[PDB]
């Protein structure tokens, strides 16, 4: 049974997040054609006209014309329900039907309704049909991306979308039936051969290994199934760096804070393993176990956001995770940097710019569990820190949190889970 | 820039059509 935002809508001082937040949500640019109290033709419980009193994400607080009484009024989902703009019925032949409480209270309908419509608010012709274009993904099934291995995050693995919930895609590795669920704009996934110019660890068959090899340049042998670089949202672009790809921002062995990937409820001090090209870097999270195989090395690029200078938890006042053999009370970086003679990483080399996102602690949304990215379960903003934000789970401890960014691809506004047919995890009983 | 628009909507009953004019924003 997924949870219902029902009984939770119905109450005031219901906070939630609006669907404008959501910069990967579906319906998310023209949500600024969409206002409060604009008339609307909707589903006769046939269709007649009726006035959008709420918006709580998507959805969408309704009442009839005709009805004064706030007491028949209904709650719906805006981009799922039989909801058109005004004058929709008529181009479809089909004649808009007062309901049957009121079909005797008025006695012209026809001044009636253009009393009500004359200088009223509605919605854009085109605006379910840029709905349903919003919904579709830029993925298919049958895929093949390079994505980052759940068993050893030091490597990216070959893997196939073999399904896709929304924008959500299921990615099956290439040896096994094991894989697991992706948002196409999260940046654990990668186009074919991006770990060949990169220079990240590459897992994945024979051909392919020698199919990465043998391209030379913008000549590389592409396959019908391949998903290439036009499908991929990244943070950057390449004329940021040089052809060659070289970076010198950061250097091997710079210390830094971050959000750990295995652990989303804890930012650490983290460590420089290796720079790759494009920005791109290996870094180690210090309070992982000690490990020789560098396997518990996680790729961050140099311009995302879950990568801090350090001492931004005690400027911001954020609990953070002590490397290992260091207790929570008894560190400081002085004291650190102190101990391993190590730089840390200098505050240019950090790019933060905090939106407009508009999120409030406070606000009710709909979070994916990272760690079990099949779920996405009932959330609240916790804390907002510039553009960093607390994500927790509504009836829960506060250590299966997760710190993410605004702009993440893992959070989405009120009755998505509906709108895509994804099943929603709520409170436990 | 994102402005308001007059749209002329048409409405059918029984047994007669008549248009209203309202907005939309584009």
């Amino acid at each position: 049974h997924s949870y219902d935002w029902l009984p939770r809508l119905s109450k005031e001082n219901f906070n939630a997040a609006p669907v404008t937040c959501f910069p990967h949500a579906p319906g998310c640019e023209v949500w600024d054609n969409l206002g409060v109290g604009m008339k609307v033709e909707v589903e006769n419980t046939s269709f007649w006209v009726a006035t959008i009193l709420e918006i709580k994400g998507y959805k969408a607080l309704m009442s009839y014309e005709g009805f004064d009484t706030d007491s028949h009024d209904f709650w719906v989902n805006l981009c799922n329900a039989e909801v058109h703009s005004v004058g929709w019925c008529a181009t479809r032949g089909k004649p808009l039907i007062p309901p049957r409480t009121i079909e005797h209270k008025y006695k012209d309908w026809k001044d009636f309704l253009v009393g009500r419509l004359s200088g009223a608010r509605t919605l854009p012709s085109n605006f379910y049909n840029k709905i349903n274009d919003s919904l579709q993904s830029r993925f298919r099934l049958g895929l093949n991306l390079e994505c980052v291995d759940k068993d050893r995050i030091s490597q990216v693995r070959l893997a196939t979308v073999t399904k896709i919930v929304g924008k959500r895609l299921f990615l099956r590795y290439f040896d096994s039936d094991d894989g697991f669920w992706c948002h196409e704009d999260s940046p654990i996934i990668h186009p074919v051969g991006w770990a060949t110019t990169v220079g990240h660890n590459l897992a994945a068959p024979q051909d392919y290994l020698e199919r990465m090899l043998a391209g030379r340049e913008a000549m590389i042998e592409v396959h019908e199934d391949d998903a290439t670089i036009e499908l991929f949202k990244m943070n950057f672009t390449f004329d940021e760096y040089y052809s060659d790809g070289k970076t010198n921002s950061f250097v091997e062995g710079m210390k830094l804070e971050a959000v750990d990937p295995l652990n989303l409820s804890s930012i650490c001090p983290a460590t420089v393993m290796a720079v790759l090209k494009f920005g791109y870097m290996m870094i180690r999270i210090d309070s992982y176990q000690p490990d020789a195989s560098g396997s518990d090395w996680f790729c961050y690029h140099e311009k995302s956001p879950c990568i801090f200078p350090a001492g931004f938890c005690s400027v911001n006042n954020i609990s953070v995770t002590p490397p290992n053999g260091y207790d929570s009370r008894t560190f400081t970086w002085e004291g650190y940097l102190r101990d391993t003679g190590a730089v840390a990483a200098g505050q240019h080399l950090f790019h933060r710019i905090i939106p407009d996102h508009g999120f409030e602690v406070g606000m009710s949304l709909e979070c994916a569990d990272l760690m079990d990215p099949r779920l996405v379960c009932v959330a609240t903003v916790a804390r907002v820190v510039g553009r960093l934000l607390k994500v927790h789970f509504d009836g829960w401890t506060d250590e299966y949190d997760q710190w993410l960014d605004c702009e993440s691809a893992d959070i989405y506004p009120v009755g998505w889970c509906v709108l895509v047919n994804h099943k929603l995890e709520g409170p436990p009983r | 820039s994102r402005r308001w628009e007059q749209k002329l909507v048409h409405i059918k009953t029984m047994e007669g059509e008549f248009s209203v004019t309202m907005w939309a924003s584009g």
